[PDB]
């Protein structure tokens, strides 16, 4: 009897059947990824289909234990993450239509071909193509073409499919007792009934719009600096009070300003620290890199690698014709089996990617004792916020000279710290308005505030107001510019990249205060310190066991995300920019336009 | 076994804990609900013996281990098993102990 006691013996058999089938699926997928052939695509979707039906039936069986009569927290959190219907609450033909739309939307993006108006025999794909034209080219009209042609070729097929995808997604989300599909997405940062750690779905919007009001004083000065620097690369094409043309920001959509570093480098001839000739003159390899990445975690107070990690991972490209899709990843196949798949070359970028990727294996090893349904980060933007602080610490010019890659007599000056901080700001603080504005447009368009005849109007109005860029070519209601992004045409949430950027610096300031650091925050190092490893391990080991607002409390001492550490990391750059824009005009006007002149 | 060695099983559900040095081999279907199921698996009626899926690419602590527990007792019989008595050389024509 005691319905709470039958759920315990149901989750007692699930936790084993699932743990046995998931390992099969994961190993079958690894065997394909590391080695592509004709049957390793068959016996991998075989295991995927055998693991999906199991879960789809175990949910039907778990629909029998009402979440009311349950009283424990772990069993409730496990049943609540297994009772979710998702799809298969729609009709059968409506689900078929939704799946067809979702599969037709991604192949218009994957196989998009933009043709040259002068030589339309051969055309260009996106990646080996427009993605490098928008990166390196310094011609105005060439970039204008590469932008408009892609937004008008793959921008007008996704519109009549996105119009229906919105409706079907809303109809699905309202059948799961949400109010729209935006609320379904925000229902990941939701905590209910913990008496002092609650977090409603309606508070994420408020918190995001409340933290974005303190980044504007820094984004405005960065915008003014980059505008005054771009006025010299394309003279007479930019107004000194207006916004920036939306096709000069360094890539296809303007998500990262990192390619603007060659034009807007603060101090002239002062190359920033790059240990890549020291590596090849000291004869490193793909083994020494990982052996040096592991000694860091062992010094900080964390375990070794499991010795099954060393003889099962694939960290080198297979020299022969053994084609493998290698994009650095950390696998967690289960049953204590951790592996890493990446094509390691002897560069400092791989030296930092190794630390990043092993920061995931450490997180995975931490919570490996939880039940099967509670092995994940506290929420969406935790598993990467944890990986990024390791690579933040491993690249300082003080950890490099104590590792044998930077001459001892090397002396750093502020004229290179400014360069490092500006190169960091173009990537970190350059994407926050873009992320916030995109996920605000999506929420508003899902809730029904933006009617279907005012999509591009509000899109470009917000692009001019919030992020401060203006379109070069007018766009009527036949376009869909947001759907020209990988995460929009492929149905992905896009707010984890906003919360991760704040969790990262919260964690860094919380940890590197326990290391008793003295100078600025962008010089912190957590090596040779166990008070930081033991403070991070007290959060790494929980998983989804406790609410994310309690996992945050353990490390940083606060119960929400804060933007003060992110502003305290860029204080030198802010002080430099502030008394460098005295002759410029901080801010922009939303009336200028590069076509109405 | 590469592919899984399911020959090894173990019991997962029992009504009441065992006794010291007791052994159960029952294969009756455990009942976690309030309705009988008449020896048929299904809802709230589980098969009590799950299997170990030993594969070689596991992690230490999930790999198989062979265990041998020994137990000594002296009930009432005034002789039985005991270890070896060592004997050294032997000299002659000397007063010895
Ligand atoms: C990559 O996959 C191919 C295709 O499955 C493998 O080719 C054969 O794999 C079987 C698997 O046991 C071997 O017994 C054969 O000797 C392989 N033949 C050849 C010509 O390769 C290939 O071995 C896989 N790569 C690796 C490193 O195992
Ligand atoms: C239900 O919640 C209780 C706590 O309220 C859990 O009790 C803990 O169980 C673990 C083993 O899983 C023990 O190591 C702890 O010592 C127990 N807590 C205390 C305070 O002793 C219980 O495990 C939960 N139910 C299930 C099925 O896990
Ligand atoms: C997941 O879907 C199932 C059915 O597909 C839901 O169970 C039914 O819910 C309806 C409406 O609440 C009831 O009228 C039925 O009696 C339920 N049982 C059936 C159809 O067997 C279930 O509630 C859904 N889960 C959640 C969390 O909403
Ligand atoms: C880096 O630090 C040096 C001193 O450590 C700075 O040089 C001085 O800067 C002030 C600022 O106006 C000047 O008044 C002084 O005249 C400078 N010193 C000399 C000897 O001329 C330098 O400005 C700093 N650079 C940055 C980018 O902050
Ligand atoms: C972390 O601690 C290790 C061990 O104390 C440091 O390595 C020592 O560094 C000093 C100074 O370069 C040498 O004289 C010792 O011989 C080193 N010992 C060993 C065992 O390597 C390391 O420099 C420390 N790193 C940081 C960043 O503080
Ligand atoms: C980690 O591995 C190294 C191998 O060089 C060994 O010396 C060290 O004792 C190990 N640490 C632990 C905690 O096992």
């Amino acid at each position: 009897s005691t319905i709470e006691e039958q759920a315990k013996t149901f989750l007692d058999k699930f936790n084993h059947e699932a743990e046995d089938l998931f390992y099969q699926s994961s190993l079958a997928s690894w065997n394909y990824n590391t080695n592509i052939t004709e049957e390793n695509v068959q016996n991998m979707n075989n295991a995927g289909d055998k693991w999906s039906a199991f879960l789809k039936e175990q949910s039907t069986l778990a629909q029998m234990y009402p979440l009311q009569e349950i009283q424990n927290l772990t069993v409730k959190l496990q049943l609540q993450a297994l009772q979710q219907n998702g799809s298969s609450v729609l009709s059968e033909d409506k689900s078929k239509r939704l799946n067809t739309i979702l599969n037709t939307m991604s192949t218009i993006y994957s196989t998009g071909k933009v043709c040259n108006p002068d030589n339309p025999q051969e055309c260009l794909l996106l990646e080996p193509g427009l993605n490098e034209i928008m990166a390196n080219s310094l011609d105005y009209n060439e970039r204008l073409w590469a932008w408009e042609s892609w937004r008008s070729e793959v921008g007008k097929q996704l519109r009549p499919l996105y119009e229906e995808y919105v409706v079907l997604k809303n109809e699905m989300a309202r059948a799961n007792h949400y109010e729209d599909y935006g609320d379904y997405w925000r229902g990941d940062y939701e905590v209910n009934g913990v008496d002092g750690y609650d977090y409603s779905r309606g508070q994420l919007i408020e918190d995001v719009e409340h933290t974005f009001e303190e980044i504007k004083p820094l984004y405005e000065h960065l915008h003014a600096y980059v505008r005054a620097k771009l006025m010299n690369a394309y003279p007479s094409y930019i107004s000194p009070i207006g916004c920036l043309p939306a096709h000069l920001l360094g890539d296809m959509w303007g998500r990262f300003w990192t390619n603007l570093y060659s034009l807007t480098v603060p101090f002239g001839q002062k190359p920033n620290i790059d240990v890549t000739d020291a590596m090849v003159d000291q004869a490193w390899d793909a083994q020494r890199i990982f052996k040096e990445a592991e000694k860091f975690f062992v010094s900080v107070g964390l375990p070794n690698m499991t010795q099954g990690f060393w003889e099962n991972s694939m960290l080198t490209d297979p020299g022969n014709v053994q084609k493998a899709v290698c994009h650095p990843t950390a696998w967690d196949l289960g049953k204590g089996d951790f592996r890493i798949l990446m094509c390691t070359k002897v560069t400092m970028d791989d030296f930092l990617t190794a630390h990043h990727e092993m920061g995931h294996i450490q997180y995975d090893m931490a919570y490996a004792a939880q039940p099967f349904l509670l092995r994940n980060g506290a929420n969406e933007g935790f598993h990467e916020a944890v990986g990024e602080i390791m690579s933040l610490s491993a690249a300082t010019p003080k950890h490099l000279k104590s590792i044998g890659l930077l001459s001892p007599d090397f002396q750093e000056d502020n004229e290179t710290e400014i360069n490092f901080l500006l190169k960091q700001a173009l990537t970190i603080v350059g994407t926050l308005p873009f992320t916030y504005m995109l996920e605000k447009w999506r929420w508003m368009v899902f809730k029904g505030e933006i009617p279907k005849d005012q999509w591009m109007k509000k899109w470009w109005e917000m692009k001019r107001e919030i992020v401060g860029v203006v379109e070069p070519v007018p766009h009527d209601e036949t376009y869909c510019d947001p759907a020209s992004l990988f995460h929009v045409s492929n149905d992905y949430s896009f707010i984890r990249y906003y919360t991760r950027t704040l969790y990262q610096f919260q964690f860094q300031e919380a940890l590197c205060q326990a290391a008793k650091h003295e100078g600025p925050l962008h010089k912190c190092d957590i090596s040779n310190s166990t008070e930081a490893g033991q403070k991070l391990f007290n959060m790494l080991r929980l998983g989804k066991s406790e609410p994310w607002t309690l996992a945050l409390e353990n490390v940083v001492g606060a119960k929400n995300m804060n933007v003060r550490p992110l502003l305290n990391y860029f204080e030198p750059l802010f002080t430099w920019l502030k008394d460098q824009n005295k002759n410029s005009f901080v801010g922009w006007s939303t009336d200028w336009s590069p076509y109405a002149d | 076994k590469v592919g899984g060695n399911y020959n090894y099983r173990y019991r997962l559900f029992r009504k009441s804990n065992l006794k010291p040095f007791e052994r159960d081999i029952s294969t009756e279907i455990y009942q976690a609900g309030n309705k009988p199921c008449n020896g048929v698996a299904g809802v709230n009626c589980y098969f009590p013996l799950q299997s170990y899926g030993f594969r070689p690419t596991y992690g230490v602590g999930h790999q198989p281990y062979r265990v041998v527990v020994l137990s000594f007792e002296l009930l009432h019989a005034p002789a039985t098993v005991c270890g070896p008595k060592k004997s050294t050389n032997l000299v002659k024509n000397k007063c010895v102990n």
